[PDB]
């Protein structure tokens, strides 16, 4: 006598939201927000450099812990909490900008500046930089006065970037523990270091004085830097208190840099990274870490947003 | 839904219908039977999976670090950065909520739609040889055996063969 | 609307209908009367108020000052900030305009939809005992008193009781 | 003979916009954009501190107008146009960053640094800071040379943060009206103040010279600051021209800071604030002020965006 | 589409119909003819052009330079700027893709809708004097000359004049 | 016997995308993303100033190439790659901020500062600034010591902004090629230039030393600036090495500034500009240049996004 139309249904549906309603049950639904973290840095197929105890900026100046990183090459660079940019206590002026440049450099290539010195000492070391006895930053030279209290003569040294890409140049300023010990190392008077490039003009008088003992020492070195363009020249006029560059750094290409405290893993691949690990997912959104970097799902505040993939569930 | 079939003039779904999404359950002299409609099930499935292929993609747009978890950046620039990131989070959290809600509305309406299209297709086949019950059933006046039901399910039911019978049975 | 009833095959609304959104106005031997349909009115109202509960919320996301109205910040950082804020304003101004427009479209279609669902419900009840006028009216061939109209309004109208009468009156 | 279906309608509808059309009339509509301001700061239930004549940064150093604000506590901090951070003319280096830190500090707790001085004056005052006669910043000390033209001996003073949260440290540099008056106060020669922390390295030579008379005086004080981490130590080597910290500031917790020129009101509650007052609303958008802070509706350029809450109006 | 007429129960479109979007093609004793329906064509065109007037506008919001193509700004501020711009690009690229996709869905459904409304209008006119073929055709039992077809096309077809004829022809 | 309903169709449709499907063919479609560039700067109806060889910041100080730009007026300002801000080699401190101020200034009006000098030279020139023989920046004065090695006496000069809008004040610091040549020009000793305004406190000691030869010269001038508010006063205490302002700049109103290497064209109008030209379009989106400025379509990554303007195409 009759024929009837109907549709499928379940006892229990999956609640989802619509424009009109909260928690309408549908036959099937799927998650649009990634919550699953992999607690490893997934680096399968990527030239990876894990800096460990080497600070990124240390790769440019070369304290002992960065000796194996002076000319590295990478698609992916990993900074660690234990990293340190220095041996002899100090810091870089404009540090974070330099980090950003280095994180995406693809690594660095080094080249001799070709500075020759006369009438001064170039062999200056310390117990803070240990390479079987006292040493110094591998890419730098601690310029001193020939003997104690001796005049450090007003010097001029220049370097032309004869390459097709910008050169990264770094120099230090030594701030001694006292006004006396500044005179001992470099002679008395007002020490003035000046630096000039087509993009750049600056000057540096030091400032001796007592800092608290870091690495057992109360002295500091101020590292400074500029990017020297192709065919441009940079000149160093200095009267002392100057840590001279021996080599210059050039950038290899392209990379990504991350910060993390988890292990590297060459068995999984991923393009979205954060300090707790890797987000592997095709979902358009994630609720794991808003500071995730690489190619990521968009970070959203919601734990979950279910997308209906079936009709409304209307049970018996 | 907008078409008033699912959770509408049809009372409820069938938990026995595991073959497909939509189907026919008939009643006749030879008893009772049930079967899925492939064509409508497939239109819904294809359209839904089409939504998915669109949404389940991530962009090839790379973003890098602009701040530091180990060595805090200068406070002023740090606060601008956080404010900017928080603003963007607010935008995407909104976008995601709206996208899913409007997609879910459309999915539900589309499923309701396909059921209605199937319902109407059958009515047009059965012209004059049947009537609307009002619960999603067609009362057939002439004798329709299982062979006859299969012709309805498969778009081969010639109404003119049985027209005289069912007309008289009015 | 998409369903072609409101501002469609129905000519216009009724300013006398203060009881609800949708209703029946009948004509018979005992005169003329009007009454609201609770069920359809309620489906529309509930669905609309459901839109509202979703939109009428503010987020718990706090934002702080990044610039200064009494003591202007450094110009470079100030211009980046203003540019960023203006960009965000452009995003939300767009979002708000689109949200309201797409909501309004859907509201209007949904209201039109409910009217159509009500119209069809009545047709299915009156099977064969009535015909489509074409302005949103069912011409009833058999005698339907006020008691009979109330049975239509309340889903209790047994068509088989009057079928013989209205059939003959074809 | 017949039964007819219809719907309700009005003579006049409310115009709204759709995807397809502008100004379609509907039965009812509601506003999604807030335009109503309350011209008061609604602070019901909130620990509120209205700074009035005290500038926020003055709470750290303590000019007379900030005497009642040296150790305040708050959920909500209100800066006013009439506020002033200083008594003796000067400003803070990195001022806005410090304001941002203080706006959300939840207020400050103060603690003695424990500096002891020998062979110098610590009692230095001025007519600009008035507490019944001449005075000075309550949390600072104007360090001078024992007598006029007397040498200010090269000093070392240190302070270790022995607490679980960062310490805020502030010191001033005095720039006198002339090269002479610098020598009068602190003796002749090149005055050098240096400051060193694990996060931090800087130095300060002053610069005497004529500024225009502010508060009747042509001298200036440069206030400087750092955040000293738990267990970290900070050392002050100075040769004169130094305004020494007496107390250190610690941050209590969490707050919000605003700028406004309207009254406080403990009868209304609100979480969204701007200089003209409070936005109380559940609407998702506002067109009152794009710089509103707290938990706010999103600012949009449109005055009005009506949302249909009824069917299309089709009148007789 | 959601209404199941275009690429639905109607097999295909007509490449000969250059007059308008929708139309009637009739068959009778006097041969075969075709003509456009102005009213439905116009509802679709107006609604579509209405979408366009809304989208084809640019804002009066001015943005200025915050960086420099000839003289690179400081790297830190430069990276914040690029990150912020790239974030905004990601937002608008998403918005544009979603806007166009949801507009296109609605356009297609709306066009399908208007065809259905036209189809139903004709059915209501022809009440009882015709039947549903099922391919978008009304089989007319009584004799309907070209003059008679024109009355259908123009909303003047009085069904009661021909009712007795077509009824008997059942 | 019958009457049939149908719709129009084409052999070939235009593919577009929907929520559900990729590449569904429709009867007609239109582009929402602008790809057409006009390779000219469309300036019809706009007061336009093309700086050519004049750098924007040069309009404030006045090297020879900026002589015709000292008091310009504009709705639209165009910087060119060949532009140069200087004649005598040097740069501005805080340069980009100043550019941004000047780009939207609507041009500049100049006014005499009214400085009078006694006991010094004011006529200092160079071969780098050529106006038929040696010259100097038109809006500045190179202050020197009366004769060689002569003391440059500690000077005070002040200027009050007696106008209703902020005054832009610029001064230079000369860094000579050697410590000797600093003494020759301005006498020996530690040269100190100080500057003080109600918003502002800073100081400047120079730094002689060898820079590389730019324009044939190894000396540099550091240009500095502040915005002096109405009724506020600024004082210049200097001991030498000072390039004094002769005139002050005031901002005329409103403008837009762009960078470009294409020609101006007064036959086309446009409000959206980039270095390659003008985007004229009513489309909501563009894929030409993400750094486009003015009133623009939104930049998006997609080349194309077609919007259906017709029904689905279902051919025979
Ligand atoms: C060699 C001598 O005449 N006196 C020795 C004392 O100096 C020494 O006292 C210790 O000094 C330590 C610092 O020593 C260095 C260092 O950094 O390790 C040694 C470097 O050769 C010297 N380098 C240069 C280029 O001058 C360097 C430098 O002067 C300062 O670091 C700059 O501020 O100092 C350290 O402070 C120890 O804590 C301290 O006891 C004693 C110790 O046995 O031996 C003397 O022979
Ligand atoms: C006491 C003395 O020998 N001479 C007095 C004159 O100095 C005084 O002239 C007035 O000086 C005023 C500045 O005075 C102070 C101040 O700031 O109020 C007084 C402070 O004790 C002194 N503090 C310290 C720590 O040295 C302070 C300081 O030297 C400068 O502010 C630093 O630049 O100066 C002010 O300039 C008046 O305008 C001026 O007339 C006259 C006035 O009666 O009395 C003398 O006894
Ligand atoms: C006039 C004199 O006693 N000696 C002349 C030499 O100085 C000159 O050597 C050339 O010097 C050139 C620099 O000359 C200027 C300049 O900038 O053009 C000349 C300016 O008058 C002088 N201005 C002031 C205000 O002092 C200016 C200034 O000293 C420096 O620029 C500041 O650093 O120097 C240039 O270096 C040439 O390369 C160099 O040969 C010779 C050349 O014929 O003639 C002598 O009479
Ligand atoms: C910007 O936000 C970050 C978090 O996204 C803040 O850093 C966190 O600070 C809290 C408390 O200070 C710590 O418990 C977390 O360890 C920090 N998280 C990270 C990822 O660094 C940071 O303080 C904010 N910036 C400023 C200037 O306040
Ligand atoms: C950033 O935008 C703010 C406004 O949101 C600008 O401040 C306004 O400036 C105008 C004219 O200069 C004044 O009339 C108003 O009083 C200011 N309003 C506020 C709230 O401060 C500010 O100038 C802009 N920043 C920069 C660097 O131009
Ligand atoms: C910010 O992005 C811009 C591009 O939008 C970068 O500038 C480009 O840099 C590449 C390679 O360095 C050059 O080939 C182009 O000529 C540059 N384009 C423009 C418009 O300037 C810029 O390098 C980025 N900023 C930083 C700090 O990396
Ligand atoms: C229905 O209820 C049971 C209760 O145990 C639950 O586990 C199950 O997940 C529900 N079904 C669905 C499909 O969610
Ligand atoms: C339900 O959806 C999930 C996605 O989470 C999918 O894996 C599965 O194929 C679906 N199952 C059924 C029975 O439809
Ligand atoms: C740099 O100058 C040399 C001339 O020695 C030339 O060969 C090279 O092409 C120049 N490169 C650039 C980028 O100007
Ligand atoms: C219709 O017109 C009157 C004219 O005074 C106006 O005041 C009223 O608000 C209108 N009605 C509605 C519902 O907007
Ligand atoms: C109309 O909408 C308003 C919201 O602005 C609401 O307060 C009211 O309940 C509605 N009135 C009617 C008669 O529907
Ligand atoms: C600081 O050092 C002391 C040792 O005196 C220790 O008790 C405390 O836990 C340390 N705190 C941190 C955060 O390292
Ligand atoms: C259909 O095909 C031809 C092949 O030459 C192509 O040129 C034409 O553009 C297509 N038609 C449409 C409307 O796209
Ligand atoms: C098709 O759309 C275009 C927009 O690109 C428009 O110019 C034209 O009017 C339309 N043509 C037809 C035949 O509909
Ligand atoms: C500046 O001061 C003068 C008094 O000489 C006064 O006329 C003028 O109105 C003042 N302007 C402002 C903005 O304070
Ligand atoms: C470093 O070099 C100098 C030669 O200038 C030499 O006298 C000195 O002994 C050297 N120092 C060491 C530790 O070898
Ligand atoms: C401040 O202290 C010194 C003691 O070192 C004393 O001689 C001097 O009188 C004091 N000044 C005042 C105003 O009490
Ligand atoms: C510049 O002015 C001084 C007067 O102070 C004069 O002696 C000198 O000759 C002038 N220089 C030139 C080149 O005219």
């Amino acid at each position: 006598d009759k024929i009837c139309l109907g549709h499928h249904a379940l006892s229990n549906g999956t609640k989802v939201n619509t424009l009109t309603e909260r928690g309408v049950e549908v036959v099937n639904a799927t998650e649009t927000v990634e919550r699953t973290n992999i607690p490893r840095i997934c680096s399968k197929g990527k030239r990876t450099v894990d800096l460990g105890q080497c600070g990124l900026l240390g790769t440019i100046t070369g304290p002992p812990q960065c000796d194996q990183f002076l000319e590295f090459s990478a698609d992916l660079i990993i900074e660690r909490r234990e990293g340190s940019d220095v041996c002899y206590p100090g810091k870089f002026v404009n540090e974070e900008a330099l980090r950003q440049i280095l994180r995406e450099s693809g690594g660095i290539d080094k080249e001799a500046m070709g500075f020759t010195y006369s009438g001064i000492r170039t062999n200056g070391t310390t117990s803070a930089c240990r390479r079987s006895g006292s040493s110094f930053y591998a890419e730098m030279k601690w310029l001193l006065s020939n003997t104690d209290n001796a005049a450090f003569p007003q010097m001029t040294k220049s370097y032309k970037n004869t390459r097709k890409s910008p050169a990264l140049i770094v120099w230090g300023i030594h701030h001694s523990v006292s006004t006396a010990e500044q005179t001992k190392l470099y002679g008395s008077g007002n020490k003035l270091v000046t630096v000039g490039s087509s993009n750049y003009q600056q000057s540096f008088v030091p400032s001796p004085g007592a800092r608290p003992q870091v690495n057992g020492l109360s002295g500091r070195i101020d590292f400074h830097w500029l990017m020297l363009n192709p065919n441009d020249t940079v000149t160093f006029s200095f009267n002392g208190a100057f840590i001279a560059p021996d080599r210059a750094s050039f950038l290899r290409g392209k990379s990504m840099g991350i910060q993390s405290g988890v292990q590297v893993d060459a068995n999984c691949e991923g393009d979205c990274y954060h300090s707790g690990g890797t987000i592997i997912s095709n979902l358009p959104f994630q609720n794991i870490d808003s500071r995730a970097v690489g190619k990521c799902p968009r970070y959203v505040k919601q734990r979950s947003l279910l997308l209906a993939t079936g009709m409304k569930n209307v049970p018996e | 839904g907008l078409f008033g079939a699912i959770a509408g003039f049809i009372e409820n779904g069938w938990e026995g219908l595991i073959d497909g999404w939509y189907g026919f359950r008939h009643q006749n002299a030879q008893g009772e039977g049930t079967a899925a409609d492939y064509k409508s099930t497939q239109s819904a499935i294809d359209q839904i999976t089409g939504k998915l292929n669109r949404l389940i993609e991530k962009t090839n747009q790379q973003f890098e670090l602009i701040d530091n978890e180990f060595n805090e950046v200068e406070k002023q620039i740090g606060n601008v950065i956080n404010w900017t990131r928080d603003s963007i989070t607010e935008v995407w959290s909104y976008n995601a909520e709206l996208l899913v809600a409007m997609e879910n509305q459309h999915t539900i309406d589309l499923a309701d739609s396909e059921m209605d299209k199937l319902y109407e297709r059958v009515k047009r086949q059965l012209r004059e040889n049947a009537e609307e019950d009002g619960t999603g059933c067609f009362e057939i006046f002439h004798k329709c055996d299982d062979d006859c039901m299969a012709s309805i399910r498969n778009n081969t039911y010639d109404h003119s063969k049985y027209r005289e019978e069912a007309m008289q049975n009015r």
